[PDB]
RNA sequence: CGGUCCGGCCGGGAACUCAAAGGAGACUGCCAGUGAUAAACUGGAGGAAGGUGGGGAUGACGUCAAGUCAUCAUGGCCCUUACGACCAGGGCUACACACGUGCUACAAUGGCGCAUACAAAGAGAAGCGACCUCGCGAGAGCAAGCGGACCUCAUAAAGUGCGUCGUAGUCCGGAUUGGAGUCUGCAACUCGACUCCAUGAAGUCGGAAUCGCUAGUAAUCGUGGAUCAGAAUGCCACGGUG
């Protein structure tokens, strides 16, 4: 089997990518497991916004790292290579786990 | 009820009343009674005098009242005579271990000394 | 420091990021330096070109720089003359194979970075600042902006008491989160000091 | 303090000077900026001028001065009192 | 034939399964006297069962995760009331009056910048 | 507050007796959010309190509660050159709240060892009508008729 | 920051990467309990002979745009000021003002 | 459901918890009373939520010639064999004193010892580092697993149960100091943190004065992160009890 991990910042841009990567192995291979969502990492940040002296004046940022786990049950011959030849948009990081 | 030179209260338990000895604490009092086979919840009352003789020998293994104060004063006066930084702190009355002297040095400096 | 930056507060709602890539923490800050050096270089190189927004994107360890400009003719030159010259120096800086795409800016009077640089270029050659602010507002409301606010600040006409001035025509709702406020900021390095120029342009509300 | 498994510490440029002055047998004051070097037992009886930030104060080495460092015998802050 | 309800509290999440029986309370494979040592928490898990006269009427199997002693006890009451309305549906007219069907939405407030706690501001001094 | 009269929150009854008032008493005793200890102290002090009296724990608590309830308190108004302590009638909710505060406050000041020993002795004296808590009841009443001219 | 202070910072990265293999060689000797003590004494005297700027604890993470020694963030490589100027113009992907 | 090493562990099961993505939901929308036939207000009705449900972000024109030329940028002035540059050592940590902000206390709603229950939110590759062994201990050795809903940091503490102290400067309090160490780091003297043994100050609730807080709030209890080789009682987050 091939575990595929999709990491992104825009959840619309990963769902645009997640439904895209299903249709490749749905046509070529068989039994795409599902677009199983994982917990989202929220890496917060907090900085002083004044240049010299205001300790109480701050911004609070975050980065939401959206995760998607899609498994492929029966890898055919076209399942590996045609999805390897397939590339996705930037912002999405794909990560295959062969076996 | 008289161990290592000084007396020891009878109404207290065993580990606590041992700590009146200058040189033992709650750790070493457990180390004394374990080597004597004496339970810690008993008092200095209702002890056999043979048990107290066992108690005096275990305390005599370590450094106590008359020895320890001499050793502590010898270590401080060793620093006094060298003139190191720790010696100067010991003789200016200032804190030795690198604490702040700008504020809150009242243990070594005593109470406040007003500017007159 | 009263007002929030209108671009940065709208980044999840109606504004896109100018860099849309992904990396882990191991390779993050090197990319952010790499994104900074090419925006530094291209702004210095395409100064005469009316460049507004340099969008950087890197899939599969290959940078793709999308230059927004009011005229691509000075950016391209002959067909693959200056773009190809600029593509090989990005790859020297980014360390990856590069690619330059050019998205043309229709209606350059309705783009805040172009308007702010037009005010700055006028102020640098010693025009009256109030005349420059009028024409920047009149051109945008004619071309169809629902509201523009411009603002210059400090050492105006060489006066020793620095003050700020601002004009406004049409409605510019800054507190409305779904408002398309095009905001960007320029600086004029005059002989009497530095004059900062801010310009807000309201296009309309995105009804998502 | 330092770990026992690392042993003591001394500058190499100091330790070569100690090795020279033992064999040469000279009692010149050795000016030294190594305030962080532990004194060794072969250093006993030598005038070694430890720096303090401003000048070099000479330190005669005693038997009791072995397990310390040279900076303890060169005080860096001059303080006499407020009144 | 089991009847289910989810109750939630501060950060708790109860899973209550109602079967008709004798009144056997099992929480995380432990008895009620075993699980909640606090007698106040033993009351609130019995309040809707004592609101109606159905202490002896039904057994129940409960799992709960997250939160504290009173937090897990609070979610168990809100799950039993969620499951008894699946059992009868005539009890919503009474359990609303008991204030039980309302999920208490009192989460803890986040610590804010400048403030030492959710609402405690640091000590003020003019001079 | 200035704008509105508020809607007060609902209190649980106690687990042992079902009394709303006794659970209002364990909250006044409670410090630092430790209700479990304050639940134990009240249930230990009221255990020996009914032991000394043979009545119900709920019934004998109210007897000590009856002899510390103030009837008229005063409050500062100061419309002239000095402070006017005007004797204002106290509503029956605050009558019950001031009483339980005074019993707890007197029970802090006793010299007994256990807090349940400090509180059961104070309740047994309040039903006997002595102690600091009824002495606080007197000084409120003594200041009342010493200012009855103001109304 | 100064030009020289940034120049000093680049030198402390190059020297810390130059002798990096040799410093781990000596620390393997000194930390080994199963070693000759004259070697462990020779290793700690050898480690003095290396330049001081070769240590990884010697360089300080400055802002990569301005050289500011304080307010640094390791994920962005910038100080707290230049993070805020970049985050508002959207040069940092996926970074926006949070509220929760 | 079946099976068991009684462990969701293992066949499995997709319900449930949960994880996100999309959507529904609350609008004075309805009912009654008041109101100037209005705005609106009061009440109850359903409902998880009722009138802004709770919390955050969001800070008008301006004010204080407010702050910052030491993040950066920049007009003008100044320095250019020094006001620039390099290195070692020192200092930024001094100490008759005055103030701010905090931490721990002055104990019995507690200290202590044993046993035991319940969290959330995070970080991790020059990193997090199980298990096992050694050490009283901080730690050391060997060393899995992990770029992480998997593994690790990491056993939550307050609590409860039992025993203990029994009002004392105490089995309260922990300063100070001596001795012995560990770890980080070229290097812990000035000037680090931590551990062990010993030491056991002041302090018995605080003058005039003064601060915070309206509900999961104050109070209290632990947890994590940023910075960082190491180095918080600060700061930023998180849940428990309440
Ligand atoms: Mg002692
Ligand atoms: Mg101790
Ligand atoms: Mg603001
Ligand atoms: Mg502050
Ligand atoms: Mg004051
Ligand atoms: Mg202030
Ligand atoms: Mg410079
Ligand atoms: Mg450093
Ligand atoms: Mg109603
Ligand atoms: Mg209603
Ligand atoms: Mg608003
Ligand atoms: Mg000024
Ligand atoms: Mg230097
Ligand atoms: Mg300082
Ligand atoms: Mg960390
Ligand atoms: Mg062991
Ligand atoms: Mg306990
Ligand atoms: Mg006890
Ligand atoms: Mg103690
Ligand atoms: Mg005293
Ligand atoms: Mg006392
Ligand atoms: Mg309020
Ligand atoms: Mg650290
Ligand atoms: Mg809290």
């Amino acid at each position: 089997r091939i575990r595929i991990r999709l990491k992104a910042f825009d959840h619309r841009l990963i769902d645009q990518a997640t439904a895209e990567i299903v249709e490749t192995a749905k046509r070529t291979g068989a039994q795409v497991r599902g677009p199983i969502p994982l917990p989202t990492r929220k890496e917060r940040f907090t900085v002083l916004i004044s240049p010299h002296v205001n300790k109480d004046a701050r911004d609070q940022y975050e980065i939401r790292t959206h995760l998607r786990l899609v498994d492929i049950v029966e890898p055919t011959e076209k399942t590996v290579d045609a999805l390897m030849r397939l590339d996705l948009a930037a912002g999405v990081d794909v990560q295959i786990s062969l076996g | 009820a008289r161990i290592a030179g000084i007396n020891i209260p009878d109404h207290k338990h065993a580990v606590i009343a041992l700590t009146s000895i200058y040189g033992v604490g709650k750790t070493r009092s457990k180390a004394i009674l374990a080597a004597a086979g004496i339970a810690e919840d008993v008092k200095i009352s209702e002890l056999s005098e043979g048990q107290i003789d066992t108690l005096r020998d275990e305390v005599a293994k370590f450094v106590v009242e008359g020895d320890l104060r001499r050793e502590i004063s010898m270590s401080i006066k060793r620093l006094m005579d060298l003139g190191c930084y720790r010696g100067l702190r010991h003789r200016r009355g200032l804190p030795v271990r690198g604490q702040r002297t700008k504020t809150n040095a009242r243990t070594r400096k005593g109470p406040r000394k007003p500017i007159k | 420091g009263q007002k929030v930056h209108p671009n940065g507060i709208r980044l999840g709602i109606v504004k896109p990021w100018n860099s849309t890539w992904f990396a882990n923490t191991k390779e993050f800050a090197d990319n952010l330096d790499s994104d900074f050096k090419v925006r530094q270089y291209l702004t210095k190189e395409l100064a005469k070109a009316s460049v507004s927004r340099i969008v950087i994107e890197r899939p599969a360890k290959s940078i793709r720089v999308t230059i927004h400009t009011a005229r691509p003719g000075i950016v391209i030159g002959k067909k693959g003359e200056d773009v190809e010259k600029l593509r090989k120096v990005v790859a020297d800086i980014a360390g990856v194979p590069a690619q330059i795409n050019i998205a043309e800016v229709r209606k350059p009077e309705l783009d805040a970075k172009l308007v702010a640089d037009s005010i700055t270029s006028q102020l640098e050659r010693r025009v009256m600042f109030r005349r420059a602010m009028k024409r920047a507002v009149q051109n945008a409301m004619r071309l169809g902006a629902k509201g523009i606010k411009v603002e210059v600040s400090g050492r105006l006409g060489g006066a020793e008491i620095a003050r700020t001035e601002w004009y406004r025509e049409g409605r510019v709702p800054l507190h409305t989160l779904r408002a398309d406020i095009d905001y960007n900021t320029s600086e004029a390095h005059t002989t009497y000091g530095v004059i900062g120029v801010k310009v807000w342009i309201f296009k309309g509300e995105i009804l998502g | 303090p330092r770990s026992l498994k690392k042993g003591p510490f001394i500058d190499l440029h100091l330790l070569k000077k100690v090795e020279k002055a033992v064999e040469s047998g000279d009692k010149k004051p050795l000016r030294t900026w190594s305030r962080r070097s532990t004194i060794f037992p072969n250093m006993i009886g030598l005038t070694i001028a430890v720096h303090n930030g401003r000048q070099h104060v000479p330190v005669f080495v005693t038997d009791e001065m072995v397990g310390h460092k040279l900076g303890e015998f060169a005080p860096t802050r001059t303080y006499r009192g407020h009144a | 034939n089991q009847y289910y309800g989810t109750g939630r509290r501060k950060s708790s999440a109860a899973r209550v399964f109602i079967k008709p029986g004798n009144g056997k309370i099992v929480i995380n494979q432990r008895s009620l006297e075993q699980y909640f040592g606090r007698e106040t928490a033993r009351m609130v898990v019995r309040q809707p069962l004592e609101l109606v006269d159905m202490v002896e009427k039904l057994d129940l199997y409960i799992t709960v995760k997250g939160g504290g002693i009173s937090g897990q006890a609070g979610a168990i009451r809100h799950g039993i009331t969620r499951a008894l309305m699946e059992y009868d549906e005539s009890l919503r007219s009474e359990l609303r009056k008991a204030g039980f069907v309302t999920r208490d939405a009192r989460q803890v407030e986040r610590k804010k910048v400048g403030l030492r706690k959710a609402r405690r501001r640091p000590q003020f001094s003019k001079r | 507050p200035r704008r509105r009269v508020i809607g007060q929150r609902k209190i649980l009854p106690d687990p042992k007796f079902g009394s709303e008032l006794l659970a209002k008493f364990v909250n006044i005793l409670m410090v630092d959010g430790k209700k479990s200890t304050a639940e134990s102290i009240v249930y230990s002090a009221l255990e020996t309190l009914a032991q000394r009296s043979g009545k119900s724990e709920l019934e004998a608590f109210e007897v000590a509660l009856e002899n510390v309830r103030p009837t008229v308190e005063v409050k500062s108004r100061r419309v002239g050159g000095s402070t006017y302590q005007v004797p204002v009638e106290v509503r029956p909710v605050r009558r019950n709240a001031l009483a339980m505060r005074w019993i707890v406050e007197a029970a802090r000041k006793r010299g007994d060892k256990s807090m349940a020993l400090r509180l059961a002795n104070e309740l047994s004296d309040a039903a006997e009508n002595k102690g600091t808590a009824v002495k606080k009841r007197e000084d409120v009443h003594r200041m009342a008729e010493a200012n009855k001219a103001f109304a | 920051a100064k030009q020289s202070m940034k120049a000093r910072e680049v030198k402390r990265v190059a020297l810390a990467d130059k002798y990096f293999a040799k410093r781990a060689e000596l620390k393997a000797i000194i930390s080994d309990v199963n070693a000759s003590d004259e070697d462990r004494w020779n290793a700690v005297l050898k480690l003095q002979t290396l330049p001081r700027d070769s240590s990884p604890s010697r360089q300080r993470n400055r802002c990569r745009q301005t050289g500011r020694p304080h307010g640094f963030l390791r994920k962005f490589g910038l100080s707290r000021i230049k993070v805020r100027e970049a985050a508002m113009r959207g040069e940092i992907p996926g970074l926006k003002k949070a509220s929760w």
